[PDB]
Order: C-alpha cells, then structure tokens, then sequence
C-alpha cells in the first residue's frame, strides 16, 4: 500500500497554491508537483530553475511518495470545499476524496523526478514584513525584459548587521537598506537574485521570521528562502550589478515635500491626455507646482498642487508611471524630492538659501527624468 | 527617455 | 459660444449613462464623439447603431453645441475630483476646469453631426429593478453570432398588461413573463430588439425610479426607446425572423429533479476542471442522488454526488457545464426545477423558490415566470 | 451538442 493520509482542505491547497506558482506554463515531469509523507507531516515540492517546498501537517495512514499535475492540484484543492481532503494512492493513479466529491488523478514516475537542492547554510533571518515591504519596495525598479538580464535581478549586498537591496531598470533606481539578524558577524558579500522570483517570495507574510541562506564565509550559487514552513531556492545571476552608490547625489539645489496620494491621483488624472503615455511635466515655483502633460492635437491638462518647496524654480518632465510608481514604494504619507538640474535624476525619500543636503533614509527611489 | 548608465 | 457650470457627479452620471451605450473605436472622428448641448439644462448626446441621450440640470452662460472624444469625456469626467465643473468652448477647442484642474480639449465638426431620431410614443412603463433582472435573465440566451441576426435578439412581446421577452442561441431558450403598466390598450405587438443594446441600457444606470419604453401604440416601427431619468436610448429594432419558441416548449416531463442552485453550481465547477476543453458534465440521475462526472482517463477523472428530489424512471443526460451555470444563475432562485424528457430532448430550469412539493406517470410543466430550456449534449 | 432547430 502505497501514500495514504488526511488533512483540512485550506493548509492543502494553500501549500500546493504556493509550491504551484513557481511552476511555468521543458518535460512532462517537471510540469507534476511531488507529494511525500512523512511521519513528520505532507510535503509538497517542485522544481524548474527554482524549487519550491511547503511542510505541512496531516495524518498519514501509509507513507510514500507520489507525482501528480501540479496546476490540476492547485485548482482542484483550490475549488474544493473546505472539508477534510483523503488522498490515497491507488496504483498508477490518485484517489483524492474530499466531503462528496472523488477524484482520479494519474501519477508520473516518482524515480524520473530529479533530486530537489539542499538549502546552503543559514546567513541570517529577517521579519517576514520587513522581507515583503522591502523586496516590493526595490523589486518594482528591476528591468522586466530578459533582453538586459544585468537590470532583472535584485541586487543583495550584505555587511554585517546591514543588508542593501538594490534594482534598476536603467530609468529608475530603488535602494533598500534594513537590519537583520547575522549569523555569524563580519559577513560582507555581494550576488545578484533574480527579481521576479524574489518578488514571488516576498509577496511570504506569515507572520514570524523568513531566513535567507547563503553560507557565511564564502556565497554559494544558489539562494534560499525559508519560514512558515516553505523553503524555495532560486539560482543566482552571474551578471554584473552596475556601481549604484555612485550615482545616487549627495546634496541637491532644490527640494520639495508634497503629498504621496494627492500626487499619485493627480498625475493619473493629468496622464490622460499624455502622449502615448509618455511624459509629465512638473513646473516648480515658490509653494506650487504645475502637472502638464498631452499636446494640442490630444488634449492639454493641468493641476496646481501645494508644495513645500526650497530653492530655485526649475521644470522637470518625468515618466507618469515611473513617478506614480515610486511615489506608491515609498510605503509613506509625504514624499521627499531631491533636485539638481532638470537632466539629472530625482531623489525620491519617504517622510535655507543654499544647496541642501540629502537626508538619510531607509529607502530612496532614484528616478531619470525625460526631455522637453 | 534619458538613461541612468 | 458654448458655456455651462454644473455638479460633477451630474455630469459624470450621464456622460457615463451615455458612454456604457458607446462601443469604441478613435477616429471614425464623427462617430467616436459625444455631444455636448446647453439650451436653457444640458444634453449629452452619442450614436453608434444605438443612440443615447442624457439630459441634466446645469446653469448655461451661454448656450450651443460642441463635440468632443466621448471616451476622453468619460476618463476626465470619471477621473475628476467632485468639484462644480465649468465647461467653455473657446474657438475650435473646449475649457474643462474643476478645482485644481485645467483641459483644453480639441473639438470636431458639429456640422457633421447627425440628428438623433424622437423616441416613439410611450408604450409602457415598469420598475427599474424588474427591467434589469428580466432583460439580464432573458439575454444570457441571446446568440452572439451576427452571420444569423435572428438569433441576436431578444423577443418583446406585449398583450396588454402582460411583456414576454425570449432569446435563443439555438443551444438554449431564455423565455420571462412580466407584468407592467400600459399606456396603451390592449396593446398587442411583437418586435425583435437587439440584445447587446436592450441588455447594455438595463445594466446601465438608466433609473432612477422606473423604465419607459417607446413603441409606442397601436405594433410600431422602426425604433424601440428606453427612457429615464433624464436618460434616453433608442435601438434600431430587427427586421429578421424568430422562431417560434411556445412550440419548443414541452408540455410534461417524464421526470422531474428540484435541487439546490449553489450546491449544484458549485459542484459543476469542481467536477468540469477535468473536461475535455470543457467540453460536457455528465450528470447521472438515481433515486435521491445525481451523479456529477467529467473528463477521461488521459487528463483525470472527477465524480460527486449531489443530493435530490427526484421523480421518475433513472436517466443519464450531458450538458454544457457553462451553459447549464448560466441557466442557474439567471434563475435568480434558491432551489431550480429540472423537466426531462430523455437524453437528446432539452431540460427544464425553472425557480423555486426555498418551499415547495402521479409517482411513474409523467409530470406536467408548471408555469412559471422564468424558465430556461437547455439542449442536452452526446453521452 | 445538439440544436433546438
């Protein structure tokens, strides 16, 4: 008798939901998701570039293993109705019984399923929120097209206590800098985590703490991520993170504080009439400022908004989506704008007479602006 | 569109 | 020139009443466009294949006509903080400013606009809600394929007192009996209206308080109006033929089932996720119990078993499960009634509502307001 | 699937 056991509904196919994402639209075998029974608990598991696993609790009857269709399972369990699930292992075939309904499913070779990766050593841990809020904050400024895989990872640099977390699409730059648990001290290294997975698992609230292992005095090839029960690795890029300290301005020659939501609706609503979406232009004057955008043969918009503005009147013309992009990451009430000229990019930070300096601050979102 | 590099 | 001030939420609701009538398109610079009137209140008018009017209080300056990107019109105006809206048209160009903001929008050749057609004499009028709910319930069935126009509408037919409205894709037949207040006589007609138009104008914002339509006496050619709160849609009625659905209707059912409609909803969605391309459910009816099974052995199997109230000799019959959940949502009912003749023949839906009850012998049909005939699908 | 007419 091979795998039989019995668990609620929502921790299946909450895992199988989870271990399911991960699993892309290469062979039939790496298409299944592969459930094991342990005298531990059910673990589901799958893998492609990146492996996903969820430990969950059940009562296993019998023990074993099995391969079954992991998108088929994430929607069955998903459409199921919340009552005790039994699985029970029936041959080449899958007998899945919840409340009134009884499902048949076909097995693949569980010997044809390759060997899931070990985890490296734990580098440290991290608040589950902090990981999320973080990895949402950066991850939005990573390029999204594999033509440049330089800009589609999320740079991770690590010293000590300190952790940096760096993305850009060559538009925008976000940069993300939090506290975390070290184990042990004095680790400083660099990799490159590609953007999109690290966005899957951030977006990983639990709550309690999510653990991040590389390997402490030398960095493997591989991430991993691990809490509540879910451990997924991800293959690190071997491209090369362009130097982001140096491009980010110590002092600005003008600033201004406005509203982070007045802002974001505003450009919205000035952006209709935008060129193929193309631009919005800012015109900053003492405690105002103008959103233009569009051209004659469209439509022309316009809206003054209250500012708190230092410094000499400058216009800047920027990507509506861009801005209103790194307006929403700035997870915060006010936004902070740092001004050179009107060529150089914008600093962005959550909150006399001369230039001013820039604060420090967890975040910054550094955003390129367009021509006239 | 300017770039940042 | 033309200059007005009103409320935003005024202009908004009828410029977005008007533009949920508006299929699309840019330029097409004509038709593409909406049509701001003022007078002495303000008209937003639009045209397509269906025309659409909406008319709201608004202080005029100066009266005139302008024409502006209806789709444009609706973002702004959707868009806007809720301000009073001051619209003035400067030369070849309009000045929209709420609040903080400023448009300047371009306009089109008011020349070219053509004049929209008078809604008919009023036929009758019926509230809102039993608009909605019906020409929701009827117009799930209509056919979606314009190479055969009979199918594409939905059937109005009016004796006194009393509105019939069927559609038919030819899969499945949607028929709803309604009680309303007639002007008219004995008002005795029977016309074919579009069913993406009549079914667009009742899920659209048209009350208010009750809905009008516009024959109007007497049948009538060759427009059907809807009229309301200061809102009026006019369609263009079908001149093709619909079949005869009072014929297609069986008279008993040599079976009959009463299950629950979310319970049964419910499990067609859990067992067609193993269908072949969604193909077919299968539903096999015993005493006290249906079967619910889809797809094979090469992609999976799935089987529930649903509990029934069930009379009659056991039958096996296949469905679309699409189709079949369209039937029960649109019957807007706790518990549905399913007539059977055998598995090639069409099945019965019709509401029950929560309560309610020959043994072998056969059943009757019984009337019913609502009623959704579905052709069954080869076992 | 069968038809009506």
């Amino acid at each position: 008798t091979d795998l039989t056991f019995r668990l609620l509904r929502e921790s299946f196919a909450d895992a199988v939901s989870w271990v399911a994402k991960n699993l892309p639209a290469a062979v039939p075998v790496l298409s299944g998701v592969l459930l094991t029974g342990s005298d531990n608990g059910l673990t589901i598991s799958g893998f492609d570039y990146e492996v996903s696993e969820a430990q969950v609790g059940a009562e296993i009857v019998s023990p074993g293993s099995v391969l079954v269709s992991g998108r088929l399972l994430s929607d069955i369990t998903r459409a199921l109705p919340n009552k005790p699930v039994d699985v029970h292992v029936e041959g080449n075939r899958v007998a899945l019984t919840c409340g009134n309904a009884r499902f048949s499913l076909p097995t693949m070779p569980v010997e044809d399923y390759p060997t899931l990766p070990t985890l490296p050593e734990e580098t440290g841990l991290l608040p589950a929120e902090l990981f999320a809020e973080a990895i949402s904050q950066v991850a939005i400024a990573a390029g999204r097209d594999d033509t440049l895989p330089m800009l589609t990872g999320i740079r991770v640099e690590i010293l000590g206590e300190t952790v940096v977390l760096a993305a850009t699409d060559r538009f925008r730059l976000a940069v993300r800098e939090l506290k975390w648990s070290a184990s042990s001290p004095d680790i400083e290294a660099a990799v490159l985590v590609p953007a999109k997975t690290l966005a899957e698992a951030a977006k990983g609230i639990g709550g309690s703490d999510v653990r991040l292992s590389l390997g402490t005095g030398g960095k493997d090839g591989l991430l991993g991520i691990s809490g509540n029960g879910k451990r997924s690795t991800t293959r690190l890029l071997d491209a090369e993170f362009p130097k982001f300290r140096q491009l980010l301005p110590t002092e600005h020659t003008a600033v201004a504080t406005m509203d982070v939501a007045e802002l974001i609706e505003a450009i919205k609503l000035v952006a209709l009439v935008a060129d193929r979406g193309a631009q919005v232009r800012m015109e900053f004057a003492d405690g105002s400022v103008r959103l233009s955008a569009g051209a004659d043969d469209v439509g022309r918009a316009e809206e003054d908004l209250v500012v708190d503005y230092a410094g000499e009147p400058l216009t800047i013309a920027f990507n509506p989506t861009y801005l209103t992009d790194g307006l929403s990451s700035l997870r915060s009430e006010r936004v902070s704008f740092g001004f050179t000229t009107a060529g150089k990019p914008a600093l962005l930070r959550p909150v006399g007479n001369g230039p001013f300096p820039a604060v420090s601050t967890d975040y910054v979102y550094l955003l390129m602006p367009v021509r006239l | 569109q300017a770039d940042l590099f």
